[PDB]
RNA sequence: CCUAAGGUAGCGAAAUUCCUUGUCGGGUAAGUUCCGACCUGCACGAAAAGCGUAACGACCGGAGCGCUGUCUCGGCGAGGG
RNA sequence: CGAUCAACGGAUAAAAGUUACCCCGGGGAUAACAGGCUGAUCUCCCCCGAGCGUCCACAGCGGCGGGGAGGUUUGGCACCUCGAUGUCGGCUCGUCGCAUCCUGGGGCUGAAGAAGGUCCCAAGGGUUGGGCUGUUCGCCCAUUAAAGCGGCACGCGAGCUG
RNA sequence: GCCCGGAUAGCUCAGGGUAGAGCAGGGGAUUGAAAAUCCCCGUGUCCUUGGUUCGAUUCCGAGUCCGGGCACCA
RNA sequence: CGCGGGGUGGAGCAGCCUGGUAGCUCGUCGGGCUCAUAACCCGAAGGUCGUCGGUUCAAAUCCGGCCCCCGCAACCA
């Protein structure tokens, strides 16, 4: 039967046995005046609005009418603000619910350092989603703690990774008094050094802190 | 400005003049101007 | 990118760098050709990224003819390491041109398409050259 | 005449009892902040279940100072503490009572909600 | 598989831990030092004693209070030069 | 006829270590500091235009390869100094370069504005206070127009610290 | 970035004449019904995109990526 | 990097001073015992010896290249 992946993408029924993730659509119409019809449909493109309907109003001679089923999801934030400034105001908008529907979604995994943090686990359109995660981590790279060894970010289409960004790698300059010549001296202490990089990878497990979580969810 | 040391034609409007030693681009589309440096 | 399969010796001599080229100096195999207007070892990096750049430019027809073989190893010793304790290793391979010498060729293309090949592949490599195209006189060689 | 390192009275119904100053919020180098200047400071005492609490950073304006302040009719007031009333971001007071005298000084440098609570301007 | 036998108790990033500012927790507005913990002990370990221990120490760390010209930051004054 | 007298023209028939408790004669014939020469390495700048950038090689980027500059890194070499050229870091006092951190002037922008990005000019002045650690660095706290980078024997111990 | 390779089913994987197996599942056999065990069955757009071939997972490109080398990396 | 050692059925080890021969234990597979499982008993398979090259009539063996693994060393500044 069906049910609603609620508020924790994370917390979805197991996409082994599955056949439709469902969007909420709406039935989207908008009073644009001229042509900037022209702007308009654009960003309903991307928005991935069907169009359904358009109808001149005449009279002069600009105005006309736009209906759309877009995903519920692709306003919310964003689209309002661009409706407003792509038309220097003077197109309009409502709506109201019209159902749900079948989307091409994916769900994309993140983890740091191997592990999957299930609080960033999100989902998208295939279209999309690759710009989403080559978006978040290298955001997440950006406010990681740097460690003692260097730190893998990643985000996965299930098993498959498809965007990698890393982390320092905090050292020691352990050749500061080296100034006899004999690069053998150096040798042995950038030896001792690789060897404990690895040691403090395979073993390290490094938390995301929450001030890493605001930075990155804002 | 684009400051280097080929400067070239990079659209077909553009034309290639010599001004104070240095070899320009000038053309309709200012991303083409180039003076050499 | 190509180095010899198997060499008698490792190491070799870096030897001098005198003369125009002994031979490969007339287009052979195509109809324009690239020569060197200065001596070189050419190494193999350097043949590898002017083969692809033409390759890339002949994406659909085209044959290239790479007319110069990196046998001549070349060594390096190891970093931060005082002089002596035996000749550096193998670290690659070059090629040996001497000016005159015809390098690549290319057939199967549009003069401007040649032309153009071979002008990339020139700037990948650290001499000055010549485009030239098939002539009686390559024909008399 | 407040620095780093000093330590402020509070004077006002948050919880601090102590604050000591980290930094006057005054140019890029000031060396010192007199009344009506504010500074970054650390609470270094407070009454439990209070609004601050110890180890929060706090801005404040200070109230007054034990370095008398001169003033342009030729006299000057010295107070017996340097003391503060803790601020938001907007410079409004995040108590509702403040306590014992203010210096006037308070009211052009745009302290009026502060000036009105006090018992007494001087 | 090998050894004469394969390090017990206790202790452990230590006057020992290299990698290393290890990790976690405390203390600070901020702590490569410090304290508590973990155990991956490069290379603790039982009279070259192991783990503790009240008292004692011009021994060496870390924190706070008090008080200060140490300092912000320098001024003045005295005497012997 | 007895020699791995193999350190193979073969010192004794017969021989290992250690010195931070060290000593003398010598050497800048020879290392460590700094200088120098060089510039692999390092920093910076270019050439080429493959690929990004919804569209578009060049707003911002620049595969593979190619050319240089600098002389701040680590080095190579062993040229003056071993009848001595005192080390790192700090403090103090600076002064210089500019490959400019801020401020002044521009061009381009994927520059509406404001605010950015990027490159060009520009060295007059300015470029904070703290926690940790000997640290230079760096990380953190709180600010700032900014919290530049380098040279001066990695400026500066007949100036101080230690 | 580089040298070696390595991206094949929901997952872990064997490999120039269109590629399978474990596994997860769904169903079935076994049972009184389960657990375990066993049988049966898929969508592979052989990672994405372009080209090479009569025939490409294979070969040539490009793109993104994964495991080990160097290198940046108090 | 320098010195020394090593890489052989699925695992852990012989064999190579030494050229002609691959062995031990466990594991796996087929059969027995048991009501059944293990233990135990019988029988079998599985190694071209890391990889390329050379020497040889003949290479696990001897010699060299390359790859990887282990131990030791890297000091006076
Ligand atoms: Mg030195
Ligand atoms: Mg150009
Ligand atoms: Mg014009
Ligand atoms: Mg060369
Ligand atoms: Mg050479
Ligand atoms: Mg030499
Ligand atoms: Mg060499
Ligand atoms: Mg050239
Ligand atoms: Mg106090
Ligand atoms: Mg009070
Ligand atoms: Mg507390
Ligand atoms: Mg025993
Ligand atoms: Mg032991
Ligand atoms: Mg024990
Ligand atoms: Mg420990
Ligand atoms: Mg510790
Ligand atoms: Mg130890
Ligand atoms: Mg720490
Ligand atoms: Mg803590
Ligand atoms: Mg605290
Ligand atoms: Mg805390
Ligand atoms: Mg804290
Ligand atoms: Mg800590
Ligand atoms: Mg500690
Ligand atoms: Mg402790
Ligand atoms: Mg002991
Ligand atoms: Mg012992
Ligand atoms: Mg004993
Ligand atoms: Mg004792
Ligand atoms: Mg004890
Ligand atoms: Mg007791
Ligand atoms: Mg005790
Ligand atoms: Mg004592
Ligand atoms: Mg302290
Ligand atoms: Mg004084
Ligand atoms: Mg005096
Ligand atoms: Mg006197
Ligand atoms: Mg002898
Ligand atoms: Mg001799
Ligand atoms: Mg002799
Ligand atoms: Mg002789
Ligand atoms: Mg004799
Ligand atoms: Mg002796
Ligand atoms: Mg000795
Ligand atoms: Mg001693
Ligand atoms: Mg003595
Ligand atoms: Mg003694
Ligand atoms: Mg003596
Ligand atoms: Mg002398
Ligand atoms: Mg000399
Ligand atoms: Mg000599
Ligand atoms: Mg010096
Ligand atoms: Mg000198
Ligand atoms: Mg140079
Ligand atoms: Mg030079
Ligand atoms: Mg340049
Ligand atoms: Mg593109
Ligand atoms: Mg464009
Ligand atoms: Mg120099
Ligand atoms: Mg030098
Ligand atoms: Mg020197
Ligand atoms: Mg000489
Ligand atoms: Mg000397
Ligand atoms: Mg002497
Ligand atoms: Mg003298
Ligand atoms: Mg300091
Ligand atoms: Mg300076
Ligand atoms: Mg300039
Ligand atoms: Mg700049
Ligand atoms: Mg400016
Ligand atoms: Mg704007
Ligand atoms: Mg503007
Ligand atoms: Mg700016
Ligand atoms: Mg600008
Ligand atoms: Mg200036
Ligand atoms: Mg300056
Ligand atoms: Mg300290
Ligand atoms: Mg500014
Ligand atoms: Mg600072
Ligand atoms: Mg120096
Ligand atoms: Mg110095
Ligand atoms: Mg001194
Ligand atoms: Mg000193
Ligand atoms: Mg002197
Ligand atoms: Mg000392
Ligand atoms: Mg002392
Ligand atoms: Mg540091
Ligand atoms: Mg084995
Ligand atoms: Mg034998
Ligand atoms: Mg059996
Ligand atoms: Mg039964
Ligand atoms: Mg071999
Ligand atoms: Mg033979
Ligand atoms: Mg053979
Ligand atoms: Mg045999
Ligand atoms: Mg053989
Ligand atoms: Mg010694
Ligand atoms: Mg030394
Ligand atoms: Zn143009």
């Amino acid at each position: 039967g069906e049910e609603v992946e609620v508020h924790n993408p994370a917390d979805l029924p197991d996409p082994t046995r599955i056949e439709e993730i469902l969007e909420p659509y709406v039935k989207l119409t908008i009073f644009t005046p001229e042509e900037y019809v022209g702007s308009l449909m654009q960003l309903l493109q991307e928005k991935r609005g069907r169009l359904v309907n358009m109808n001149y109003l005449p009279g002069a001679q600009k105005r006309v009418e736009l209906v759309y089923e877009a995903p519920f999801a692709e306003i919310l934030y964003d689209f309002h603000d661009r409706l407003k400034s792509v038309s220097r105001g003077y197109a309009s908008m409502d709506y109201e619910q019209a159902g749900y529907r079948p989307g091409d979604l994916v769900k994309v995994n993140v983890l740091v350092h191997g592990e999957v943090v299930d609080a960033l686990t999100f989902i998208a359109h295939r279209e999309k989603a690759y710009t989403m995660a080559r978006a978040i981590v290298d955001k997440l790279a950006e406010v990681i703690p740097r460690q003692l060894f260097e730190v893998p970010i990643q985000a996965a289409i299930g098993g498959k990774i498809i965007a990698r960004a890393t982390v320092k790698a905090l050292r020691k300059d352990v050749l500061a008094k080296c100034y006899g010549g004999d690069v053998t001296r150096k040798k042995k202490l950038l030896e001792k050094q690789k060897e404990g990089k690895k040691r403090l990878k395979a073993i390290g497990k490094v938390e995301v802190p929450q001030e890493a979580f605001l930075a990155v969810l804002s | 400005m684009k400051v280097r040391a080929s400067v070239k034609r990079i659209c077909d409007k553009c034309k290639v003049i010599r001004r104070h030693g240095r070899v320009y681009v000038i053309c309709e589309n200012p991303k083409h101007k180039q003076r050499q440096g | 990118m190509l180095m010899p399969r198997r060499m008698k010796y490792r190491k070799q001599q870096r030897g001098r760098l005198k003369g125009a080229t002994k031979g490969g100096d007339y287009v052979a195999f195509g109809d324009y050709g690239l020569v060197a207007l200065e001596p070189a070892w050419i190494t193999a990096q350097q043949i590898e990224a002017a083969r692809v750049a033409m390759v890339r430019h002949f994406r659909r027809g085209g044959k290239i003819f790479i007319r110069i073989f990196p046998d001549k190893p070349y060594t390096k010793k190891p970093l931060e390491v005082r002089m002596g304790k035996g000749k550096g290793n193998v670290e690659g391979y070059v090629a040996v041109v001497k000016p005159g010498r015809v390098m690549f060729e290319v057939a199967g293309v549009t003069e401007e398409q040649a032309m153009e090949a071979l002008r990339i592949a020139g700037h990948k490599l650290p001499i000055k050259t010549k485009i030239v195209r098939r002539d009686a006189y390559d024909e008399a060689q | 005449m407040i620095q780093p390192q000093t330590y402020l009275e509070v004077a006002d119904n948050t919880g601090a009892r102590k604050i000591m100053c980290i930094r006057v919020l005054k140019g890029s180098n000031a060396k010192y902040a007199t009344v009506g200047d504010v500074i970054v400071a650390s609470v270094k005492e407070a009454i439990p279940r209070g609004a601050v609490k110890e180890g929060d950073v706090v801005k404040a304006v200070v109230v007054r100072t034990k370095k008398e302040i001169k003033r342009p009719d030729g006299s000057a007031i010295r107070f017996d503490d340097n003391a503060a009333v803790i601020i938001n971001n907007q410079l409004e007071p995040r108590g509702t009572r403040v306590f014992g005298p203010v210096a006037r000084e308070l009211r052009e440098k745009g302290f009026m909600k502060i000036v009105s609570l006090a018992p007494e301007v001087l």
